[PDB]
């Protein structure tokens, strides 16, 4: 049994983390106080769920996680919330003043003062692992901490744990719920310095989550709590293979091996179905073919883009609920005949499928109805580079006038790092075009 | 009040559409690089589709279908017809064609040429390329050696195709011609065929014994208005419209335009556009598309219609600019942005 | 980033400063004796930004009162909320400044500034995490203008890494006290260009026109003008005082609003202004807050373009309707927003409306049309300066003619810099 | 349409379906750049303090 350590950075990373561990406890039958009646090996054991929870002699199951924010407001809610009993003080780290949506502030000015404390608190969880396999890092692109401090943490993790895998869950910026005009700068600065340190990263566009919540859940003006509950279900579908008995994606190395043939192109696209409103008293239950066909609708993707005008390098299907293999293969055969699904010539045209018989768990009194079966699809398609093109264009408009650049130089950053980072995104856009276009 | 931007200053069609929109008092034109637009009249090449449909609160519409070039490039059109089971590679309305690089189909092209060689059949083939604009880039020959050698001298991909040796000839004049139909596909993928077509005719008599004088063999307006010493001799601008052509068919052939030619044209349009519908429809996309197409047809002496090529950025005939441009505003623009009579289009289901 | 330190200087600065504290004290449920008598937890959640807590659950404004003569500060201490201020935090002299920038900055003010800095230092040291400072003052007189800008220069030297923010009242010959106001304003703008992060430009010409034309007041007084300034200041600090996501502190605000260090002079606006019980729809709020007649700087926004905009909506209303209405304003007037700053309009909503209204809206704009204000001042200045009129009042205090020449150059540069980005 | 590597257990199963075959900087360096930015930050502040002292 190999352990995994989760790391949550900035407001977005912390709040999504809170949503995820709530869902985990429900899925594994762990009460908010930490006790677990089903666990019969008291104070120990190396079950599948022990990759995310360690055990105390009193039977408490403690998440292998760390929370980091340069301001204390968001982590204090965790310290006093429903699951306050789950974590202990050493796992929650908070500064005094934040990065002010300024990457340079989170990376150079403030990051330099906290990086050793964070690394040392992480070293404590590592020392308690018999076989650590890597890290899962949650953060936003647009905030000064999520972008600036994360990139510094990734550099150091590569130095101190050189042989370990590192996975990202990243929130891509959307104006409909965004708090800063410079979010494009921060996004590109952090993608530049983080690229070579991340083995696999899942981008979630808030625009896409926002629209799914208005369309399928009938929420007039979605909130972060709405967004995070939906994001947590998707994150759970992706991590479920590490927490439950199974044979597909059982360690972090398998994500790279299965979804990332080229290191730089390590951003898989995620699609989820079905999303059903819970106030919808009477709703028909969708079949395996219906929820599998919905994995090819842009309206259900975590990043709006048209995969019909790209190419696939890999594709995994992860089902939870009443699903047997023959219904899946019957659905895939039908979809192949009606959809534009082009793989690159040097890759097999196939699908890796995992089925977990336990159907999705939903927070009681939440927005999502309980369904008999659901599926999350992970596909590495060049069409995701549409999101890089949007971002880079906004960056180009502002940088041509040097708008806001003085805020970064003021923190110690040189103007050269800007074009250095923008030249790297330009190369990345060229790598996607070489791979996917004729 | 709706807003739009212009990114193709050289479009005759949408310069007029842009004009009408303003004369309504309800459309405001924006600087070409302003993103808060309802309607984009986009550029021909490298249109940034990836940046459409991400402006909160704006319904966004563009005058091009992403992926429609598969139909509007001679090279890829051949591939689309050969490899699409919906078109079967055996469809009876597209001439035998092969793609030839200077992958490649050189070996299969020569195979059909020998079969016709020994068979004694008409073995005149025409080679053409995409960059072939304004009468230059074509070669009509009955010897394959001259064809391939003409291609190896050009760095661009080319297409070899059966030259239709038995065309339908207008009288008097014994002259070739071709039919241009304008087709509009709206955001819902309704297919609207403009009721008015046009024939682009050769003012010189067709001479099947000399494929070197590419005058009576090419119906292009540019070539007839320069090389042909009989320009405008029969019809004004070597353009004959459907009323006259129909009356002629009734007088000469005892038939009508609808029965002998239009049924086939309507069939061909539907087949092509339904084939690619799943690849380019914007029915559930975050932005919407419409596009005006120019289909070019040949007619042989058995009143059989042949598809020659599909143009994605076509122009109009002089006297037809008004009526058709208003129809774009009505069917494709005001249908999505309503403003505050028999149709000029035929709907194909 | 929690504590803000407030400073008010001179007659105008202290008369507006006092009204500001009456208005927001009311919103947070604090009574004139520093006791809290509210009914909503939202009132106390961020009360520490502007108030200190004393024994017995008392709240004390973190405010410092400065003047070179005692007159206006005796009135404050006798005013409605006069007893709520910390007595030690009154700092004043006797000579006054005779509406003379040089007396405030170089002679009279120099003698008093160290005492102010002692009180500033005392408030800053007890702060858990000092955000920065906000100053209220006018630019047309001597103390607020001359000593105010000296204070800012010395706070910066001692706290270079804190945000500096001002509410600055601009003179107008239509509401004029003396003919030398253009001299004083021009000397002050030079200081503010160098030493503040954000400056809300409040033009006494606009306040007068709004009282006369819109509110239907035949003969406005300063009290009438200050009622408008109170409402605006309460509006633009709503995001600092109540829980919320956007522009929640001074530095995040300055990052969102200031794309170039020198162009940090803001145009504020407020809606509604009515001469009372009818409900204002969200569409109505949005059209009035963007109308020039609701602007406080006497600049036609249609004469320039918006670099950035911050809007705040207060009350219980449709957040869906608010988003739709704001998107409609930008979409239907995209000519007036620069295109090289994407999504430069941000919007916030707070559930607690101001006193007396069911809903309201406040507007903060960084527009290149603010150059019209500096052009006004520059013309009035030059008209006198070309004949060296009234200069003896300043050379008698040790100033040289060259200093005036430089101040004028700097402001004409500032106008050129705005015109640069209006054509970009 | 070949199914391969079917693994079954009590809580689920996994398999693969194939439709068609084919056709770091040192810690010292990090400390350098971080201390380089801190130095530029100190120079800019020394210039302000010098300017204010004039
Ligand atoms: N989906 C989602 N997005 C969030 C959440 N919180 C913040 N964001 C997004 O993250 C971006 C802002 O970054 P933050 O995480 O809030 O900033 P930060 O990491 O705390 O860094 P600072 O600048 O120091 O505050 C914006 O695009 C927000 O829309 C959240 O809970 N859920
Ligand atoms: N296979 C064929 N058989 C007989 N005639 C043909 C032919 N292909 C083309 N032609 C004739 O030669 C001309 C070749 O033009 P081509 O097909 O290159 O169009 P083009 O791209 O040069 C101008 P457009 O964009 O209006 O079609 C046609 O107009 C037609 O008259
Ligand atoms: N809006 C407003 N303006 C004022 C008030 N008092 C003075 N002014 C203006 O302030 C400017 C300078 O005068 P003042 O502040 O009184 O001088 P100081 O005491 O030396 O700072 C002049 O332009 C006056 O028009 C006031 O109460 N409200
Ligand atoms: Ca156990
Ligand atoms: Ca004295
Ligand atoms: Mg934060
Ligand atoms: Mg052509
Ligand atoms: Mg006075």
């Amino acid at each position: 049994m190999r352990e995994c350590i989760s790391i949550h950075v900035g407001q977005a990373g912390v709040q999504i983390g809170n949503a995820c561990w709530e869902l985990y406890c429900l899925e594994h039958g762990i009460q908010p106080d930490g006790q677990m009646p089903s666990d019969k090996t008291i104070g120990g054991g190396d079950d599948s769920f022990n990759t995310f929870f360690s055990e105390t002699g009193a039977g408490k199951h403690v998440p292998r996680a760390v929370f980091v924010d340069l301001e204390p407001t968001v982590i204090d809610e965790v310290r006093t919330g429903t699951y306050r009993q789950l974590f202990h003080p050493e796992q929650l780290i908070t500064g005094k003043e934040d990065a002010a949506n300024n990457y340079a502030r989170g990376h150079y000015t403030i990051g330099k003062e906290i990086i050793d404390l964070v690394l040392d608190r992480i070293r404590k969880l590592a020392d308690q692992c018999t076989g650590l396999q890597g890290f899962l890092v949650f953060h936003s692109f647009g905030g000064g901490t999520g972008s600036g401090f994360t990139s510094l943490l990734m550099e150091r993790l590569s130095v101190d744990y050189g042989k370990k895998s590192k996975l990202e869950f990243s929130i891509y910026p959307a104006p409909q719920v965004s708090t800063a005009v410079v979010e494009p700068y921060n996004s590109i600065l952090t993608t530049h310095t983080t690229l070579e340190h991340s083995d696999c990263a899942f981008m979630v566009d808030n625009e896409a989550i926002y629209d799914i919540c208005r369309r399928n859940l009938d929420i007039e003006r979605p909130t972060y709590t709405n967004l995070n509950r939906l994001i947590s279900q998707i994150v759970s579908s992706i991590t479920a293979s590490l927490r439950f008995d199974g044979a597909l994606n059982v360690d972090l190395t398998e994500f790279q091996t299965n979804l990332v043939p080229y290191p730089r192109i390590h951003f898989p696209l995620a699609t989820y179905a079905p999303v059903i409103s819970a106030e919808k008293a009477y709703h028909e239950q969708l079949s395996v073919a219906e929820i599998t066909n919905a994995c090819f609708e842009p309206a259900n993707q975590m990043v709006k883009c048209d995969p019909r005008h790209g190419k696939y390098m890999a594709c995994c299907l992860l089902y939870r609920g009443d699903v047997v293999p023959k219904d899946v293969n019957a659905a895939i055969a039908t979809i192949k005949t009606k959809r534009s699904i082009q793989f690159v010539d040097w890759c097999p045209t196939g699908f890796k499928v995992g089925i977990n018989y336990q159907p999705p768990t939903v927070v009681p009194g939440g927005d999502l109805a309980k369904v008999q079966r659901a599926v999350c699809m992970l596909s590495n398609t060049t069409a995701i580079a549409e999101a890089w093109a949007r971002l880079d264009h906004k960056f180009d408009l502002m940088y041509a006038k040097r708008a806001f650049v003085h805020w970064y130089v003021g923190e110690g950053m040189e103007e050269g790092e800007f074009s250095e980072a923008r030249e790297d995104m330009a190369a990345l856009e060229k790598d996607y075009e070489e791979v996917g276009v004729d | 009040m709706y807003t739009f931007v212009v990114r193709d200053e050289n479009s005759s069609v949408y310069a007029e559409v842009s004009r009408l929109l303003l004369a309504t008092g309800q459309w405001k034109r924006l600087r070409k690089d302003n993103p808060r637009f309802n309607l984009m009249l986009g550029e021909r090449n490298r249109l940034p589709f990836g940046r459409l449909g991400h402006e909160p609160g704006l319904v966004q519409l563009v005058n091009y279908y992403r992926g429609a070039d598969k139909l509007c490039r001679k090279a890829s059109l051949v591939k689309l017809i050969k490899t699409s089971p919906e078109l079967s590679e055996s469809c009876t309305w597209f001439p035998e064609s092969y793609v030839i690089y200077p992958t490649d189909e050189r070996e299969v092209f020569l195979a059909a040429y020998n079969r016709r060689r020994e068979g004694r059949e008409g073995n005149v083939w025409i080679a053409k390329s995409s960059a072939g604009a304004k009468g230059e880039g074509i070669l009509i020959s009955s010897e394959a050696s001259e064809l391939l050698d003409f291609i190896d001298e050009q760095g661009q991909v080319h297409v070899i195709q059966k030259y239709l040796e038995k065309p339908l000839l207008l009288e008097p004049g014994h002259r070739k011609f071709d039919i241009r139909s304008w087709v509009l596909v709206d955001h819902l993928y309704n297919i609207y065929l403009y009721r008015e077509g046009v024939l682009r005719t050769s003012s010189e008599p067709y001479n099947s014994a000399n494929f070197q004088d590419k005058t009576c063999h090419l119906t292009n307006h540019c070539i007839q208005k320069e090389y042909s010493k009989n320009y405008g001799r029969y019809e004004e601008g070597n353009e004959m419209f459907f009323e006259e052509f129909n009356q002629y068919l009734m007088d000469a052939l005892n038939t009508t335009l609808e029965n002998s030619i239009l049924l086939q044209i309507k069939h061909i349009i539907r087949s092509c556009l339904m084939c690619i519908e799943p690849a380019i429809s914007t029915k559930h996309l975050h932005y919407q598309s419409f596009q005006l197409f120019g289909f070019d047809f040949m007619v042989d002496e058995e009143l059989k219609v042949w598809l020659i090529e599909v143009n994605g950025a076509p122009a109009c005939a002089q006297k037809l600019y008004a009526e058709l441009c208003q129809g774009i505003v009505d069917v494709a623009i005001s249908s999505v942005f309503p403003l505050a009579p028999t149709s000029i289009f035929i709907k194909l289901h | 980033m929690r504590e803000i330190v407030h400073i008010q200087a001179g007659q105008c600065g202290n008369q507006i400063g006092a009204k500001f504290w009456e208005v927001i004290s009311d919103e947070h449920g604090i009574d004139p004796t520093g006791s809290y008598h509210g009914d909503s937890d939202l009132q106390l959640e961020r009360i520490n930004v502007y108030y200190n807590e004393a024994t017995g659950n008392k709240y004390v404004p973190r405010a410092i009162l400065v003047d070179l003569e005692p007159g206006t500060m005796d009135s404050v201490r006798s005013g409605p909320f006069g007893q709520i201020f910390r007595p030690d935090n009154f700092v004043f002299g006797q000579s006054g400044a005779g509406n003379n920038w040089a007396k405030g900055h170089y002679t009279e003010g120099a003698e008093l500034v160290d005492s102010v800095l002692d009180v500033v230092r005392k408030e800053s040291e007890s702060c858990d995490c000092l955000q920065g400072f906000q100053l209220t003052h006018s630019l047309g007189g001597g103390t607020g203008s001359g000593m105010g800008t000296l204070l800012i220069s010395k706070i910066r030297e001692e706290y270079p890494d804190r945000i500096m923010n001002t509410f600055s009242v601009m003179p107008s010959p239509k509401v004029s006290d003396t003919v030398v106001e253009p001299y004083n304003a021009t000397l002050s703008v030079h200081q503010l260009v160098e030493n503040t992060d954000e400056t809300y430009c409040i033009d006494n010409e606009a306040l007068y026109d709004i009282c006369f034309r819109t509110l239907k007041l035949t003969t406005p007084t300063y009290g009438d003008l200050n009622h408008l300034v109170s409402a605006t200041m309460s509006g633009v600090t709503t995001c600092l005082r109540f829980p919320g996501q956007l522009n929640a502190d001074l530095r995040k605000l300055a990052v969102n609003m200031v794309p170039f260090p020198r162009l940090h002079f803001f145009m504020p606006g407020f809606a509604p202004l009515t001469s009372q019980y009818r409900a204002l729809t969200v569409p109505e709020l949005t059209q009035q807050m963007f109308d020039s007649k609701n602007m406080m700087a006497a600049c036609d926004p249609r004469h320039g373009r918006y670099l950035t905009v911050a809007a705040i909506f207060r009350g219980r209303m449709s957040m869906k309707e608010v988003d739709e209405q704001m998107l409609n304003v930008q979409n239907k007037n995209s000519s007036y927003f620069v295109e090289w700053i994407p999504n430069n309009v941000k919007t916030a909503v707070c559930d607690i409306p101001p006193r007396g209204l069911k809903m309201s809206a406040t507007f903060i704009g960084n527009s290149t049309a603010i150059q019209e204000l500096f052009k006004r001042i520059s013309e009035q200045f030059t008209a006198m300066f070309r004949r060296k009129a009234f200069l003896h009042w300043y050379t008698g205090e040790g100033m040289d003619e060259m200093e005036f020449t430089e101040a004028e150059s700097n402001m004409n540069d500032l106008v050129s810099e705005y015109q640069q980005y209006q054509d970009a | 349409m070949e199914v391969i590597e079917l693994n079954k257990c009590t809580s689920g199963q996994s398999f693969e379906v194939i439709l068609k075959p084919p056709s770091d900087p040192s810690l010292e360096e990090i400390q350098k750049k971080l201390e380089a930015a801190e130095e530029r930050r100190k120079y800019q502040e020394a210039e302000l303090l010098k300017h204010l002292a004039e």
